[PDB]
């Protein structure tokens, strides 16, 4: 009950900067995960060459 | 799922014009990873004779 509430309070401090922020939040949590996916495409690809 | 909600916001300066700049270096680092993958395709042609259709070495 006491966990619940101190994360409730910081969640409450960035839900203030508005919508746009979400969408740009949102735009890099997709890039960062793009990025990530190539990555790992690249180390799989090494590992084959017999 | 108060915990989860938190951890998506903390590599983000709660400044929108510092998170454009995150977003664009975000977008160079994924044109570079992308050549790389490609280069690596390509080499793949020649090497010849010879044996069945099949073999060890």
């Amino acid at each position: 009950k006491q966990e619940l509430s101190t994360s409730r309070q910081i969640l409450s401090s960035y839900e203030f900067l508005g919508p746009e922020f979400e969408g740009l939040v949102q735009e890099y949590t997709r890039l960062k995960d793009k990025i990530k996916d190539n990555r790992w495409m690249l180390q799989e690809l090494s590992k084959s060459l017999p | 799922a108060a915990k989860e909600k938190l951890n998506s916001y903390l590599d983000l300066a709660p400044n929108p014009s510092l998170v454009k700049v995150k977003i664009e270096e975000a977008k160079r680092e994924l044109k570079a990873t992308e050549v790389e993958l490609t280069t690596k395709v390509n080499m793949m042609e020649f090497v010849v004779p010879e044996p069945s259709k099949r073999r060890l070495k």
